[PDB]
């Protein structure tokens, strides 16, 4: 019943004391952390306390969209030689920082998930020339579903596919995607492997990633400019947001402390230092 | 668009070695694997070998055992297929599977393909 | 009155006992006890086998020392008791199992002696690799070393050799071998043996995952880490040695798809 | 069928014949059918930390020596 | 005429005094006349599949044998 | 009515199902089913380990041939099951264990064969020796020949090597294997498999011993003799052969005693 706007304990007075009772003793060897206030220490006044934790609950802590992908595609004119540049993105949040390390204060999470789609576009070669307002395809290929080989290719059908034709100039785009986990709850850190090494089996046919579960876990973007060649190029790039809404999460971690490398847990030399120079003695 | 082409022909004399080579684009999320599949003429695709995403750490499959030889040159985002000592058994297609990974099955990229003769 | 003391501890699993004498109370991992499978969070429909008494028993690892050069020691459950009785024998013969434990590091000393032996309990204690060229590179022969365990080191030295890589953890002491600093690890339920007060340390711990139960070949729940907070000292010697022995007892241990017996391949 | 929810004042307009005083409240009515689709509502709990701070089995009181 | 119906809540967010708990409901309001314009209810029934499982004119009892 | 018949016969054990749709019914040896020892007739004071699904499930034993020279086969129980699964894990692994079983004996043919085997459940299935010398001598190693099981005999034939014995069972099919007309073989719980009529033969079998719980390892409680009461024949051919297939499902098992494991010298 206790909610997240309330308002925090009060602080009581508390006078001069000489007793056999001891807040001040303990022994942290127990493990447990000794739950003292300030009126266990020192003398204090009376004070009606009004700050709340408000802020620092949960669902406020993640209530922020976050840049977790950019994903650049072109569309060149007719005449030429490299293919139209359609993207594919495998939709991870371990791509940015940022996001990452929050989610990484714990071990398990739950959230439905917000994406946000934020388009910009311009052109590349120096000429005058002109493109009309720009269409763009977003479509959800689940695992396991036909991705795109070409620009043009029957997977754009997307006859059971999700997808979000987004018109540019207008307000980014957005789709809610609720809770899609495979298990009870989505996993930070998975220390262990997908297959087995058998005996009665090669060392190959049982070799896997450490901490990866299934290498397709989510699916894939793929985002293309709908809108036919055009002769004169336009590069266009979609940022993707999310912010996960209804968030649940278990058991803390200590926060990353080096720089993160690959999508594992692992550590690059030369970043193994995050702890400055400071004298012992000096303020 | 992770475009993956093969090339390296296929019409060698029995005994031979031809290089199966493999352009990789689009965004290869390095860490994985990186390998090769074989489909034969009829018979069940199979799995050839596979090297890890930047590492040279590889293995082989029983039948191509030492006659067959996978690399990469991740500066050239490239990876190859010397093959010695072709054989009537080895006269089939190879593709360059080489995405995701993360063992010797997954997969979520394929490529074209290219067939391979050794004949006599 | 009676003389009941929070130092002295008598445990009981199945057919046996663990005493002690200077202990620091006990820790019981999120406040959950241990449990069995309950209706509304199972999963497979078969009729799980719950082994108890033939696998909720203290096994013991064989001893491991600790000198003032020590950097650290490493374990995973249920990987740790791969080899332990029935535990084991029920572990390899089913796809799937959930399983708690009953950690007790013991490490005794004199008056004399002094030192502070941090034993963190880490769930998905995933640790890093040794390649600045490959990523997730460890393999399963190197993640799962038995009741043999690993160690942690002082430093992180790159695998240079690319033609057959070493393919294991290079698990940083101060880096809680997860790139992330140490004095952080008291977020994970633990206990510090600190030799002028206790002697051991109990951590009970509740099966923890993101699946009601799940293949306990393939993944390790807990992790068991610990690390020298204070070197050891003794005397005015050179050379001090004290051992350490890690007891632990699956409990509430259920299996489910009973099967033929897998033979991994561990080396 | 909409959600009426009341909200903490902060800056309190000179206000207590509309605003500042006879308590603040706002409207929310669902759109979509999906759960997902929702607005965050904000209205969480909070709780006890002694699952972290306490993990001990036998209760702990700050007024006794710990080891006893 | 608003049509108020209640959701099946996948992800509970922390709450019970406003999300999470007591019952998440949606409104509905058709904007035309025709009935080919009205948004899919979604609030489907299920069936027995027997009529294709089970073809037979003589019941079927799966603990007996088939045919008697 | 609903067509229920005797011959039709589907047993569940665990994970495990047998089906059956010409049987002669089954038998409940001595009336009594195969049941968990009761506090009036408890003997060790452990908690004893009841493996359940882990143990009772059917477990088949290689498959046998049957042809007009057969005299004769035989098992003995829980000898024959030391190795299946976790019932032989289990097995190993304690001083005592009590166990029931559910013996499905199967062998199948055509309207057009012709002959009868009768599968006999002996508790304390004692077999004669091969030497004239030297009374119950034969070895361990040849009294528990696993699943492989043995063998009957057309005649005795004494072992006369002194010098390093055979040390072997020589049962003589009519003497049962043990010095008694095979005809009174039918005051042991039994059904016959006889070719035109059924295809199997069922023989639940309880715990029967001098002891609550006794140890496994060391003392066999049942035996299976199946032995061609009426030899094999088929149409006007000279070489008949049809096969033999048995399964058996511990039940009701239960293990006292839990120590390390005994490996014993089979060989
Ligand atoms: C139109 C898009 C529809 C569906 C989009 C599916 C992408 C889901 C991404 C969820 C990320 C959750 C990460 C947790 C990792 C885990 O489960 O172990």
């Amino acid at each position: 019943a206790a909610t997240s706007r309330d308002a925090l304990p009060n602080t009581e007075a508390s006078g001069p004391t000489h007793s056999k009772e001891i807040p001040a003793l303990t022994a942290v060897e127990t493990g447990a952390t000794n739950p003292l206030v300030p009126s266990d220490t020192v003398q204090t006044r009376h004070v009606v306390q009004h700050r709340s934790r408000s802020e620092s609950s949960i669902e406020s802590f993640f209530a922020r969209g976050a840049c977790v992908t950019i994903m650049t595609v072109d569309n060149p004119a007719s005449t030429t030689n490299k293919d139209k540049l359609f993207a594919v993105w495998k939709i991870t949040y371990k791509d940015t920082v940022q996001l990452r390390r929050k989610l990484e204060f714990f071990t398990y999470s739950r959230f439905d998930m917000e994406l946000t789609f934020v388009v910009t576009a311009n052109f590349t070669e120096t000429n005058n020339g002109h493109a009309l307002n720009q269409v763009y395809q977003i479509m959800y290929v689940p695992p396991g579903a036909p991705v795109p080989e070409k620009w043009d290719d029957y997977t754009w059908q997307t006859s059971s596919n999700p997808s979000i034709f987004y018109t540019y100039g207008t307000a980014p785009a957005r789709i809610s995607v609720p809770y899609v986990g495979i298990s009870n709850a989505y996993s930070h850190f998975y220390d262990g492997f997908s297959k087995v090494p058998l005996k009665d089996q090669s060392a190959a046919l049982g070799d896997s990633l450490y901490g990866a579960a299934s290498l397709n876990d989510f699916g894939i973007l793929a985002v293309r400019v709908v809108n036919d060649h055009n002769p004169t190029k336009v590069t266009s790039k979609i940022r993707v947001y999310l912010k996960p809404k209804h968030i649940r999460v278990w058991c803390p971690r200590p926060p990353r402390a080096v720089a993160y490398y690959g999508p594992g847990v692992d550590y690059k030399d030369g970043t193994l230092t995050p702890l400055s120079t400071k004298d012992l003695t000096t303020y | 668009q992770v475009q993956l082409q093969e090339s390296g022909g296929g019409s060698a004399q029995t005994g031979g070695s031809l290089r199966l080579s493999c352009a990789a684009s689009g965004f290869t999320f390095s860490h994985g694997y990186m390998a090769w599949f074989r489909q034969a003429p009829e018979k069940e695709r199979e799995w050839v070998a596979c090297v890890r995403t930047s590492g040279v750490s590889a293995y082989y499959a029983d039948s191509v055992l030492g006659r067959f030889t996978i690399s990469q040159d991740n500066a050239k985002s490239t990876l190859y297929l010397q093959m010695n000592n072709l054989k009537p058994e080895d006269t089939a297609m190879y593709y360059c599977a080489a995405t995701s990974i993360s063992c010797s099955s997954g997969y979520m990229f394929w490529g074209q393909g290219t067939q391979v003769t050794v004949s006599s | 009155a009676c003389g009941y003391s929070d130092r002295v501890l008598q445990l009981t699993l199945g057919n046996s006992t663990i005493t002690t004498q200077e202990a620091a109370n006990s820790v019981v991992a999120y406040g959950r006890w241990p449990e069995y499978l309950r209706d509304s969070e199972a999963n497979p429909v078969d009729q799980p086998t719950e082994p108890d008494v033939a696998a909720c028993r203290f096994y013991t690892l064989d001893t491991v020392s600790w000198t003032k050069e020590s950097r650290g020691w490493w374990w995973k459950l249920p990987d740790a008791l791969r080899d332990m009785g029935l535990f084991g024998q029920n572990m390899y013969y089913h796809y799937l199992g959930r399983s708690g434990y009953t950690v007790h590091v013991q490490c005794n000393a004199s008056k004399f002696h002094q030192g502070a032996l941090g034993v963190f309990a880490v769930p998905e204690m995933c640790l890093a690799g040794d390649s600045n060229t490959t990523t997730m590179h460890t393999s399963y022969q190197n993640a799962n070393p038995g009741e043999k365990g690993g160690t942690f080191t002082g430093t992180f030295t790159p695998d240079n050799n690319q033609t057959s890589p070493a393919r294991r953890f290079c698990p940083v002491d101060y880096l809680l071998g997860n790139g992330t600093l140490l004095g952080n690890a008291f977020v994970f339920p633990h206990q510090i043996i600190n030799l002028r007060t206790n002697n051991c340390a109990t951590l009970v711990l509740p099966y923890v995952n993101s699946l009601s139960i799940d293949s306990m070949v393939k993944h390790n729940n807990w992790g068991i880490a610990i690390l020298p907070l204070a070197p050891l000292n003794f005397a005015s010697e050179s050379s001090p040695e004290i051992p350490i022995t890690l007891t632990i007892a699956p409990m509430c241990c259920e299996f489910n798809g009973l099967r033929n017996i897998t033979l991994p391949r561990l080396q | 069928g909409a959600q009426v929810s009341s909200q903490k004042v902060g800056a309190h307009e000179n206000s207590n014949r509309a605003y500042g005083g006879s308590t603040i409240n706002y409207t929310t009515i669902n759109y979509y059918r999906d759960s997902a689709s929702n607005a965050a509502s904000k209205q969480d709990f909070s709780q006890d930390p002694s699952k972290f701070t306490e993990p001990i089995k036998d209760v702990l009181i700050k007024t006794a020596p710990m080891l006893n």
